[PDB]
């Protein structure tokens, strides 16, 4: 759950 | 001259990618899997960036806008191979530079499942399904992804209410002919969801297993409850 | 006022079915489970008498009639729990003889099927499912069963067009307030897809475990190559 | 398939 976490918190 | 939320689609549609399968390894399956792995992986970085530019996604808060992705990822990616097969015949275009053909499949351990996914194409061209309707209805996949983990249930379904509206608008437009296309283009997102369900389990199988090198996004996704 | 077909679906509706569960055997997950499966066995007799009225069905060649039910039973049998349960909370009315809430189904080892029942449910809740929308439904996942093995691809089209526009027809004669309703309907139809598929594979596994009796009707459906 | 086939084919 991090990954995508970064991604879309940009 | 359409719809706004349809033209915005079109406009964000992703870039298209590249297998680019290694010349130095022979075929195989762990070849031809490792491959689509890593295509996969490549395509959600891709799919997310484009997920952030479908009308009111982004208004959704990060743990909806996560749910929804974990939950239709998936579908996401086999609307785009269904797509791109529709020129060709029982053949699954997972990228320009990497075609499927029933052989090919078998030996790469997927028949059954690519057999599926050409159930779509099949069903998709006999529509004579358009690149405006391609896009509404991979939005529309991802809003009604239903997802047992939603926070604000009403924030999503208003999401599905813009696209559901911006399909019925297109067709009503472009499809005069038919007042029904809107509602045989959703008749088929029940195909996809079992299509799609089926491959995850699946390539879950493969990740179990531990024969075929996946990257982080792509297995995070599957690991994904 | 509206659709014929909508008004003939009213009419075949078939009447209850009761679970039967035995009072005397004390309760337990095999007392359960076998009751849900005979309740089924006799369900699907029903189901099947009940798609002939169906308009356009039993024109089909008997090896599509029996494609689409092989892959549909399952989403009509759920369909009418769902419908059932529309007016309690957190329960399921697979008979009205038979409601199971959380703890009844913790013990048969259907918390997580059942959950999944239960967010079916939620959405038509929240939509105000009524019977004429039902019934529609129940025709149209049959008629839209996705079934690999069809022969006459056109003519079960046509069975979903005659279906699909009864149900356009309904929805703007008795809900302009919602030029979108059925759509919306439309779009439950995945979810319902999807908890079908679970719940034939989760019988499918007891079947294997063979600690629970099946008549050979439940039995032939999950057997079925689907 | 016997018996879907029986049941359906009885009408």
């Amino acid at each position: 759950h991090k990954i995508l976490h970064r991604l879309l918190q940009e | 001259p359409y719809n706004k939320i349809v033209s915005h689609l079109l406009v964000a549609e992703p870039e298209k990618i590249y297998a680019m399968p290694d010349p130095t390894v022979p075929d195989s399956d762990i070849k031809a899997l490792t491959t689509l792995c890593d295509l996969a992986d490549r395509e959600l970085v891709v799919i997310i960036g484009w997920a952030k530019h479908i009308p009111g996604f982004s208004t959704l808060s990060l743990a909806d806008q996560m749910s929804l992705l974990q939950s239709a990822w998936m579908e996401i990616l086999i609307l785009g191979v269904v797509y791109r097969s529709l020129s060709f015949e029982d053949e699954l275009v997972y990228a320009d530079d990497y075609i499927m053909d029933e052989d090919q499949s078998k030996l790469a351990g997927l028949l059954d499942l690519n057999n599926a996914i050409l159930q779509l194409v099949k069903k998709y061209k006999s529509m004579k399904l358009e690149k405006e309707e391609f896009v509404t209805l991979k939005a529309i996949a991802l809003a009604n992804s239903d997802s047992m983990h939603i926070e604000d249930v009403e924030a999503v379904q208003k999401l599905q209410d813009v696209l559901h509206e911006a399909l019925q608008d297109y067709e009503a437009g472009q499809h005069m002919e038919d007042p029904r296309r809107a509602g045989k283009m959703l008749m088929t997102l029940p195909l996809l969801r079992q299509t799609s369900t089926k491959a995850v389990q699946h390539f879950y199988n493969i990740k179990l297993e531990g024969k075929v090198p996946m990257h982080k996004l792509f297995l995070e996704m599957l690991e994904a409850k």
